[PDB]
RNA sequence: AAAAAUGUUCUAA
RNA sequence: CGUCGUCAGCUCGUGCCGUGAGGUGUUGGGUUAAGUCCCGCAACGAGCGCAACCCCCGCCGUUAGUUGCCAGCGGUUCGGCCGGGCACUCUAACGGGACUGCCCGCGAAAGCGGGAGGAAGGAGGGGACGACGUCUGGUCAGCAUGGCCCUUACGGCCUGGGCGACACACGUGCUACAAUGCCCACUACAAAGCGAUGCCACCCGGCAACGGGGAGCUAAUCGCAAAAAGGUGGGCCCAGUUCGGAUUGGGGUCUGCAACCCGACCCCAUGAAGCCGGAAUCGCUAGUAAUCGCGGAUCAGCCAUGCCGCGGUGAAUACG
């Protein structure tokens, strides 16, 4: 009984990581708490002007942050609870078992 | 030509993107064209308003528009008839459930876009430029900011040798990234070409 | 430097004689940043060193550094638009890089095949005052002797 | 007498055809 | 295999041939140049020989 | 050497395999 | 020879060798990011607004 | 070279062209702008021509150009020298 | 039982695990001797334990991940110079005067647009 | 206490 | 966007000086990487700059413990593989830590020399950040945009050609001229990234490029993957060579509607110039230069030896 977080704002990442892994420590109990996975970086380099002007760019990255959650006891006082959070926008879940 | 655009170079810090959401490599840039066809419509339809900003909000299927209107009395409209029509034809290229907030603004002379756009205004309506400069960072210290600067280029007057003319109150630290700065442009066209307007409201630190 | 002297850097001694002075030639012998290979070939040549004219290594090296260190050479003056040629006496540092440098250059002059080989040759000359670094030496310190009369142009 | 760069003799236009 | 004089011949052969039919890599065998797409514009000298300099456009005089 | 595409150096180079450097 | 080339890289073509990206925004055929959609330029411009999420001027 | 898994190239309209000429007592002219297109036996003896860019270059067909492609033999650049 | 020190170097980190014995030292599961082979620079990770005496005293368990040899031979030192002080502290003093207490933070310099390398530049010519 | 000559016309934005 | 130049500078408000342009302040002594700071002063303040706030790297803590880790006991086909465990390594968020804080010495002060604790010391290394302005600098071909111009054509579709030409000349580079090297076999140690008409394990065919089969992976799990210089061992013996790999002949492979012009790769053969480069000339002050390999964007393929990054090995020298 596990879910995997998604986004490229950590600070939305982490926050709803804890108030997921307490849903579950609320009608627990066993929960492992949340494992930061390796970040996924993408990067871009662009030529700083529109003509000409190799030898100047300017970078851009773009950060994909992983947060992996294990609820251990389901106590379906949470499989049912969760379904009813407050995720915020910048975020994906994947929920497993 | 030298200088970085100061919010590109504070988000992260003092700034939050105009789109919030995650997606995957296969789909990002297909809501990106969304996102910017969107925008296009609103600062399109919603000019006459007074358009500052449009956050784009997404989950799943459903897609979370927030309008930053100036008077938000001209996009409701009839009672939510007008907003109606938008809230509509959102959808109509949509395809999701096209939630459409508006927004008040806190005080529009604190809106970087909008003095902007007005400056830009008012020289579309042949005032002297140099005035509108003087009178737009005059206006925007009186309202508590704590430093404003106006940039006007092009052909000012029509004058054959294009030129720069700004004015700048109180502080304006660029190379501060605690600095809140509200920075917007407008593009001003006339009968002889165009003319670009930069408005910079420090709205103090954090 | 303009606003300061530069910092004189101290290498790290050598793991068999625990010298630096071994270090700073090890370094010279470097090409690419290959250090093992140097260090090899260095060491390699205390075998031949050893072998032929038996004798410390360690001491036969030291020797022929000493032997090729110059205490004098001209250098380069400017009083008026002069391209003057005064004899200076050289520093104890510079005096010992000269000759690190020297050594290794002598070395891959001579005509033996293996690298080891050759070091170990130039340095047993060099010890005894035979020696291309050795050559090298004297002609620095005869054209000092040489230019002794704008010696009064010293600095 | 056409479009862009070089000339083709008449003012502005060049030799370049469609 | 077939070799020293032997080879030399049927290469030559085959040289001779594409010239005679009068292809792209003919006459670029004719005319000495590369064969295999190679640049001309600033290269092939194995192809082409050594330089033969010739005079430049000259820059104007002031004044 | 690297532009020699017969031996294991130039195969490395050009990052290719083959006879003069399998996998 | 710029809007008939908008629409016709939009055009399936008569083979599969025959495409080729555009940015979405400016239609520049060159420099274009298939993540985006978008050339270099506009990839910098519309950054710079915060209107690419996510993304942030890289810094290392 | 093409992959010999995969045909030998004729763009298969200039290939009918000629089995009709072979048919009925050939032959006309053929002009074409497959300079892709391979040599074929069948072709030996007719006169393709072959567009340049700017012309049709007219070429006979013997039996030692067969395994080239048209375009060889209509050159592109016409270079003469310097001088 | 063990003492323990961890030791990092240029992207190379290293876990050593000092125990007494004859002074069988072994890297991940392979002799010493055996994974610095022909490499000279090795007997340079035994150092710390030569300024307190204590060569022969020990063993050493390490185990290496990261870098190359000779980042994982300074790593090995660092980490084997805490796991002796991890082991009593006043080895401290004649063990810090030879930097043996301290990490060096030399790190490859990255790449800089307009470069070649981190500072090389691109060859220049007036004309 | 100084090796070493020169810079076409109109315009200076 | 380039650039002067991350150079230390550019100004303003009021007061004062001058008929006026303008001056003062911003000059002066000392200091600093810095118009940085101190002291002095008809000036007293203030703004744009410098620094700082942001990011990576260096030490430590907390929070976490799977896909990552294996210290110690239990198994084990001997693979952290299974029991277990999160100590450690790491991963990724939040903090602590350096401030000339302390001691000595100089000094009016700011600071400066040196010392101690300390992972780190004088801004710890690196980045992001670019003043008022300059250059009628660059871009009307990314875009936007005034004015001028074309309208069965200066518009638009198509096939082919060209952008790849070659008496010549310059620039930036790749590969070398060899033995501190080249070659074959065997065996070690990275970091950052990419990967569901994608990465391809592994298995057979083929000298091979490849082909055919064929598991796993929505990827800290599966794959790209082998890093290479290195280390061990053998061969070459100073030769235009087992140095160099250009040129040309032949024979294949793949992507692709299609490789003539004009693709990359593979194998046989061929095996050029080049023996360290005239006048002249470029880069780099440390994990730098040099040398070694790896990855990515673009992309069917690729003319990339280019570009942007990544770690391995790792110097010399700065008197002035
Ligand atoms: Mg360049
Ligand atoms: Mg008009
Ligand atoms: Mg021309
Ligand atoms: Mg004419
Ligand atoms: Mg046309
Ligand atoms: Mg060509
Ligand atoms: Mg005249
Ligand atoms: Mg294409
Ligand atoms: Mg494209
Ligand atoms: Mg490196
Ligand atoms: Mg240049
Ligand atoms: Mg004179
Ligand atoms: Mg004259
Ligand atoms: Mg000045
Ligand atoms: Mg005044
Ligand atoms: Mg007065
Ligand atoms: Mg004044
Ligand atoms: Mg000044
Ligand atoms: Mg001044
Ligand atoms: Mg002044
Ligand atoms: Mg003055
Ligand atoms: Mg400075
Ligand atoms: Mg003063
Ligand atoms: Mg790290
Ligand atoms: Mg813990
Ligand atoms: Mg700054
Ligand atoms: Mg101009
Ligand atoms: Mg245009
Ligand atoms: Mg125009
Ligand atoms: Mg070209
Ligand atoms: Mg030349
Ligand atoms: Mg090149
Ligand atoms: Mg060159
Ligand atoms: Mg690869
Ligand atoms: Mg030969
Ligand atoms: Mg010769
Ligand atoms: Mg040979
Ligand atoms: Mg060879
Ligand atoms: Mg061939
Ligand atoms: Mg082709
Ligand atoms: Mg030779
Ligand atoms: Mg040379
Ligand atoms: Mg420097
Ligand atoms: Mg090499
Ligand atoms: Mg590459
Ligand atoms: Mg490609
Ligand atoms: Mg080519
Ligand atoms: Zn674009």
């Amino acid at each position: 009984i596990r879910i995997k977080l998604r986004g490229f704002d950590h600070k939305t990442l982490d926050a709803s990581a804890q108030k997921i892994v307490e849903a579950a420590r609320r009608s627990g109990a066993q929960v492992s708490g949340p494992i930061p996975l390796p970040t996924r970086v993408r990067r871009f380099t662009v030529i700083r002007g529109p003509f000409k002007h190799k030898d100047s760019r300017e970078h851009f990255e773009l950060r994909t942050h992983n947060r992996l959650v294990d609820i251990i006891n389901p106590n379906r006082k949470t499989i049912e609870q969760l379904m009813t959070l407050d995720l915020p926008t910048g975020v994906e879940i994947e929920i497993k078992t | 030509g030298n200088k970085i655009h100061p919010i590109g170079f504070r988000l992260g810090i003092t700034r939050d993107w105009e789109s919030r959401w995650y997606a995957g490599k296969k789909q990002y840039r297909h809501l990106l064209l969304e996102d910017q066809r969107i925008r296009g419509l609103l600062e399109k339809e919603l000019y006459s308003a007074g358009l500052a900003r449009v956050d784009i909000e997404r989950a799943a299927d459903n897609v979370a528009v927030t309008v930053h209107v100036a008077k938000p009395g001209v996009v409701i409209g009839r009672g939510g008839e007008r907003i109606r029509v938008l809230r509509e034809e959102l959808a109509k290229l949509t395809g999701k459930n096209v939630a459409l907030n508006v927004q008040e603004v806190q005080n529009p002379n604190l809106s970087a876009p909008l003095v902007a756009q007005r400056v830009a205004e008012q020289i579309e309506r042949r005032f002297a430029v140099r005035r509108a400069i003087k009178q737009a960072v005059q206006r925007v210290m009186e309202s508590g900011a704590k430093g404003a600067k106006v940039i006007v280029s092009g052909r000012i007057g029509g004058a054959e040798q294009a030129r720069t003319e700004w004015a700048a109150q109180g502080r304006v630290p660029l190379h501060t990234l605690r600095a809140n700065i509200d920075y917007g442009f407008a593009l001003a066209r006339t009968t002889y070409g165009v003319l670009g307007v930069k408005a910079y409201i420090f709205l103090g630190e954090v | 430097a303009r606003r300061r002297r530069a910092e004189v850097r101290q290498l790290q001694p050598d793991l068999v004689y625990g010298d630096v002075l071994v270090t700073a030639f090890i370094n010279k012998i470097m090409r690419d940043g290959k250090k093992n290979l140097a260090a090899r070939i260095f060491y390699d040549a205390c075998k031949i060193i050893q072998e032929k004219t038996g004798q410390e290594p360690l001491k036969v090296f030291k020797q022929a550094v000493e032997n090729v260190k110059p205490r004098m050479e001209v250098r380069s003056r400017r009083v008026g638009g002069a391209n003057y040629q005064v004899p200076m006496e050289v520093s104890p540092r510079r005096q010992q890089s000269l000759a690190l440098r020297w050594l290794v250059q002598a070395a891959n002059q001579r005509p033996e095949r293996r690298a080891a080989v050759r070091i170990a040759h130039e340095l047993m000359d060099a010890a005894e005052g035979k020696g291309g670094a050795v050559k090298k030496k004297e002609d620095v310190e005869r054209m000092a002797e040489a230019n002794r009369a704008y010696a009064h142009y010293r600095w | 007498s056409k479009k862009s760069k070089p000339g083709d003799g008449k003012f502005g236009r060049g030799v370049k055809r469609g | 295999w077939k070799l020293e004089g032997e080879l030399r011949a049927e290469v030559a052969a085959n040289i001779k041939r594409l010239m005679d039919i009068g292809c792209y890599r003919g006459l670029r065998h004719r005319r000495g140049l590369p064969v295999r797409g190679q640049r001309t514009r600033t290269n092939a000298r194995t192809r082409k020989g050594p330089r033969k300099t010739v005079a430049g456009k000259k820059k104007a005089p002031r004044k | 050497g690297k532009g020699d595409r017969r031996t294991r150096r130039g195969k490395i180079w050009r990052g290719t395999y083959g006879k003069y450097r399998p996998r | 020879a710029r809007k008939a080339l908008i629409e016709k890289a939009k055009r399936t073509p008569k083979f599969k060798v025959r495409a080729y990206t555009r940015c979405v925004r400016c239609g520049r055929a060159r420099s274009v990011y298939r993540f985006f959609g978008l050339c270099r330029i506009c990839l910098r411009e519309l950054a710079h607004k915060g209107q690419l999420p996510g993304v942030r001027k890289a810094s290392w | 070279p093409r992959s010999l898994k995969k045909g030998v190239f004729v763009d298969d309209h200039l290939l009918e062209k000629v089995l009709e000429l072979n048919a009925k007592g050939e032959k006309r002219l053929i002009k074409t702008w497959s300079r892709r297109s391979t040599i074929v036996p069948e072709m030996v003896g007719h006169t393709i021509a072959v567009y340049n860019g700017k012309q049709h270059v007219p070429v006979y067909i013997t039996e030692n150009m067969v395994g080239h492609k048209l375009g060889e033999f209509a050159p592109t650049r016409t270079y003469r020298g310097h001088g | 039982e063990q003492y323990y020190g961890t030791g990092r170097r240029k992207e190379a980190v290293a876990r050593v695990f000092l125990r007494p014995g004859n002074g069988k030292v072994t890297v991940n599961g392979q002799d010493f001797n055996e994974y610095f082979q022909g490499l000279v620079r090795a007997v340079a990770a035994l150092e710390p334990l030569r300024a307190v005496d204590a060569l022969g005293h020990f063993d050493a368990y390490i185990t290496v991940r990261g870098g190359g040899k000779s980042g994982q031979i300074d790593a090995i030192k660092l980490g084997i110079a805490r796991a002796l002080v991890q082991y009593n502290p006043d080895y401290r003093a004649k063990l810090k005067p030879l930097g043996f207490l301290t990490r060096d933070a030399r790190v490859v310099e990255r790449k800089k647009y307009g470069k070649h390398k981190a500072r090389r530049a691109p060859q220049y010519s007036k004309r």
